[PDB]
RNA sequence: CACGGGAGACCGAUAGCGAACAAGUACUGCGAAGGAAAGAUGAAAAGAACUUUGAAAAGAGGGCUAAAAGACUUGAAACCGU
RNA sequence: ACGUGCAAAUCGUUCGUCAAAUUUGAGUGUAGGGGCGAAAGACUAAUCGAACCAUCUAGUAGCUGGUUCCCUCCGAAGUUUC
RNA sequence: GAGUAGGAGGGCGUGAUCGUUGCCUAGAAGUAUUGGGCGUGAGCCUAUAUGGAGCAGCGAUUAGUGCAGAUCUUGGUGGUAGUAGCAAAUAUUCAAAUGAGAACUUUGAAGACCGAAGUGGAGAAGGGUUCCAUGAGAACAGCAAUUGUUCAUGGGUUACUCGAUCCUAAGACAUAGGUUAACUCCUUGCAAUACAAGAAGACAUUCGUUUUCGUUGUCAAAAGGGAAUGAGGUUAAUAUUCCUCA
RNA sequence: AGGUUAGCAGCCUCUGGUCCAUAGAACAAUGUAGAUAAGGGAAGUCGGCAAAUUGGAUCCGUAACUUCGGGAUAAGGAUUGGCUCUGAGGAUCUCAGAACUGAAGCGGACAAAGGUAAUCCGA
RNA sequence: UUAGUGACGCGCAUGAAUGGAUUAAUGAGAUUACCACUGUCCCUAUCUACUAUCUAGCGAACCCACAGCUAAGGGAACGGGC
């Protein structure tokens, strides 16, 4: 099960870099079958596709 | 490029149609030897010309 | 280097489409095609010159559509306005 | 693609015929595979062919010596050295296994079949190319292998 | 030279026009120009039903046919295996 | 270093110059005994002390190489003259 | 009774032609032979196997008539050899899933790199469907592959405001005139080596009529000049183009 | 884009991208690349080839020669961290002092000239 | 010190824009010292990565009369063959 595609959609519908997205590990096939940009943001509405938080860069120091 | 004349769009149109594999079905004629087509070609390994 | 590394340099092309001929022989800075001479307004060949070429390009080279049947008519008189007319005699 | 095989056995109610052809392993090492399988017992060959696969047993090279490896295992030989041809091994191997259900319905014993004549022979090679230094282009090849055994039953009394 | 006719102590698929074949074609060259390789299953597809082992290619059974002649007529030598 | 390359000129270190006689795209002017050259007989599509393509052209070769079946018989010259 | 260079006399073997005598689906040619023989030798006859349609002798006629070589032509193959080798560009690892098969596919979890002079986001030249989706046997992706820039099938490129199209440049080419056996060649924006070459208006609204002013062409810039658009949303693949709004 | 910095250098990072370059194991000679050698210091070699030294900034100090522009970072001599305070320059971030503290180290990586004296050419 | 520099000059064969003599700046331009420096050397050792190694997979090329142990001898005056 490849799920590149999900994944480029997900970057798009996000608005995000491809590397802050998370796909669930458990729930994979589910995502498969998204095939279209909709079935892509009910996935994200749903919890199984997310957004990473940015990588921390503190300027304390 | 993005740019092209008409003419070459027709004549890139044309060699797209030509590039097509010989009809599985025109192997089972009674009268023809050809079983592919020999003249399809590949982008990477050959060029056409267009200027 | 006037090798490989050369060969990256070329992106420029000297020729385009000849609307009379159709190759790639069209001179853009001369004005001209290399192999019939578009402008020119007569084939550019020269037969004793080189031999092969009005094999390549040449008539009969091409499909002819009005000369063959040329051929067959001639023998036929060349009929204008006749119509071919039944053996059975029907009127 | 109609097998000839140029030894026939003696009994071919008691006999077992395996053949593969056009096989893209390597000539010499499914060679000598097979030229160490001669003479055994099916369920033999089986085991040690596993056994090879298993790196615990070696395959002698015979008549393809070109700077070989020395291995301890080849002492079961008489032969300083061998090899692991691990792709030969498993085609050889399959073909075995064609021989066994090849048995099935001849409704032969396994215990009691013998290997004599494999047969592997040179095929045509496939052919692709290799870009040399100086704009030169030389030939990158395989050479593919037929290869063909049959099993005899023997008793032992 | 073109379209026709007929013919030959010609040639006979490395011969004969370069081309017996989607041949001035595939392909190369900015270009002028260069330019090949490639013909024969059988009288008829009857082009291999079906069983079995295989993930699959394929093997073993079994069958067509005068014959497998099965991607194909004959099938030499060099080379290679038994 | 590589030198049957990654490469028919490359790779590592190192080095010349780095706001001008600087670098650079396209377009446009110059073509073969002709161009073009801060001049090296340099460059002119891997071709240059005269490009490339076809033709005269199977160019001529007192010179190099090859010159295809059997047997039997006779059997030389390396000297003379121009 | 020697013999290179060389010469002479006889003979062997190969096409095709005119004759003559014949052989072959009751198996010709060709091919293989550790079968049997014939010639001093070119070569021959037979046997067996294969083969599955044509052959052969004798007398002449004719010749693209005999190959070990020419760094000979074209094609096919060896030994070298499972050898040289597959080592630039810091890096991978774990579990799950899928599959006949996973170091090389997908998710997640770790560790590193390019470090905004990028291994990022978009263009011009060049490429031309390489883009998108689904599927996948062989081949190719110099290990591998369940993966692909590969194969098969279908589908994708919407504009008054972006660019071409218009303008002029370095330039260039017609026309006219002249040169050439002819082809060709020479001039032309400061426009002519040319010149009875144009434009506009109105009524008319055709002509015609009429009036006015007048020497005569075109091509060359997808970085130059250059009338006006934006944000938001949408597709698997297009969008300053489609949708919505302004 | 952030940090360091004279700096769009180098080195490290965030956004975005990527781990693609066949792999496993052994660890000999020879090699390719990378470093370090006690004592001496070019004796090596056609030749200091290669390597080594030098390197920033602040303060000192600076010849002959000259076309008076130059030479010139000439040559050479010192300093550089951390920490705790002090003073001066401005609107309605630079500079200087003092004291304390360490294996006397401190341009700690990165970055970064080795000099001198002659001879020959060509400005 | 056949090296470098300064002098002398019976200059093989120096010499005036076929330029002669000078010369600051200057140089990836020729040469000689010296200072610093050092694995260039005495004199060679050790450490890292990639190779060579071995393995799974993949897999060329040069070249090749015939081949491959020597001593002498003779021989187209250095044989592998006699
Ligand atoms: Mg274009
Ligand atoms: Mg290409
Ligand atoms: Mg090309
Ligand atoms: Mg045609
Ligand atoms: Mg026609
Ligand atoms: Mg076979
Ligand atoms: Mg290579
Ligand atoms: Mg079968
Ligand atoms: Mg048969
Ligand atoms: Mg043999
Ligand atoms: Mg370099
Ligand atoms: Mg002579
Ligand atoms: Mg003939
Ligand atoms: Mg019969
Ligand atoms: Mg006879
Ligand atoms: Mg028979
Ligand atoms: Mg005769
Ligand atoms: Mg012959
Ligand atoms: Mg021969
Ligand atoms: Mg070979
Ligand atoms: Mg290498
Ligand atoms: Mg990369
Ligand atoms: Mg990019
Ligand atoms: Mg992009
Ligand atoms: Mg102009
Ligand atoms: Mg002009
Ligand atoms: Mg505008
Ligand atoms: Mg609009
Ligand atoms: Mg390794
Ligand atoms: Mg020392
Ligand atoms: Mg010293
Ligand atoms: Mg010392
Ligand atoms: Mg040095
Ligand atoms: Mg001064
Ligand atoms: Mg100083
Ligand atoms: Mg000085
Ligand atoms: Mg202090
Ligand atoms: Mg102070
Ligand atoms: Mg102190
Ligand atoms: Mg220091
Ligand atoms: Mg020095
Ligand atoms: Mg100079
Ligand atoms: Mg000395
Ligand atoms: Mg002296
Ligand atoms: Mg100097
Ligand atoms: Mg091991
Ligand atoms: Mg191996
Ligand atoms: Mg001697
Ligand atoms: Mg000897
Ligand atoms: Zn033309």
């Amino acid at each position: 099960v490849s799920l590149r595609l999900q994944k480029r959609l997900a970057a798009s519908v996000l608005k995000c870099g491809q590397k802050r997205l998370w796909l669930d590990p458990n729930e994979s096939s589910e995502i498969s079958m998204a095939n279209s940009r909709a079935s892509i943001r009910k996935l994200i509405k749903d919890g199984l596709v997310m957004k990473r938080s940015t990588v921390i860069h503190s300027r304390s120091r | 490029g993005a740019n092209k004349t008409l003419n070459m769009k027709k004549r890139f149109g044309r060699k797209i149609k030509q590039n097509r594999p010989l009809p599985n079905w025109y192997r089972y004629k009674s009268d023809t030897n050809i079983r592919y087509n020999s003249k399809r070609r590949n982008w990477r390994r050959t060029k056409l010309k267009i200027y | 280097t006037r090798g490989t590394p050369a060969f990256g340099k070329r992106h420029q092309k000297t020729h385009t489409l000849c609307r009379r001929c159709g190759k790639a022989t069209y001179h853009k800075q001369k004005l001209r095609c290399a192999a019939c001479g578009y402008p020119d307004a007569k084939m550019r060949r020269y037969d004793g010159w080189g031999q092969k070429v009005r094999d390549r390009k040449g008539q009969g080279t091409g499909r002819m559509r009005y000369m063959k049947t040329i051929a067959r008519r001639a023998k036929n008189g060349f009929r204008s306005g006749t119509q071919a007319a039944p053996k059975v005699k029907a009127a | 693609g109609k097998t000839n095989y140029s030894r026939e056995p003696a009994n071919q109610a008691k006999a077992v015929k395996t053949s593969a052809s056009d096989l893209r392993v390597h000539f010499k090492n499914t060679y000598e595979v097979v030229r160490a399988i001669k003479g055994l017992n099916l369920e033999n060959a089986k085991r040690y062919l596993k056994a090879v696969i298993d790196r615990k047993r070696c395959i002698p090279f015979t008549r393809f010596t070109g700077c070989i490896g020395r291995t301890a295992q080849a002492h079961e030989f008489g032969r300083t050295q061998g090899r692991w041809p691990v792709k030969s091994v498993k085609v050889i191997l399959g073909l075995l296994d064609n021989l066994s259900a090849n048995a099935q319905a001849k409704s032969l014993n396994t215990a009691n079949l013998v290997i004599q004549h494999g047969q592997v022979n040179r095929a045509q090679k496939g052919r692709r190319r290799t870009y040399r230094a100086h704009g030169r282009i030389n030939p990158y090849l395989n050479s593919g292998c037929h290869v063909e055994i049959f099993a005899q039953e023997v008793a032992a009394k």
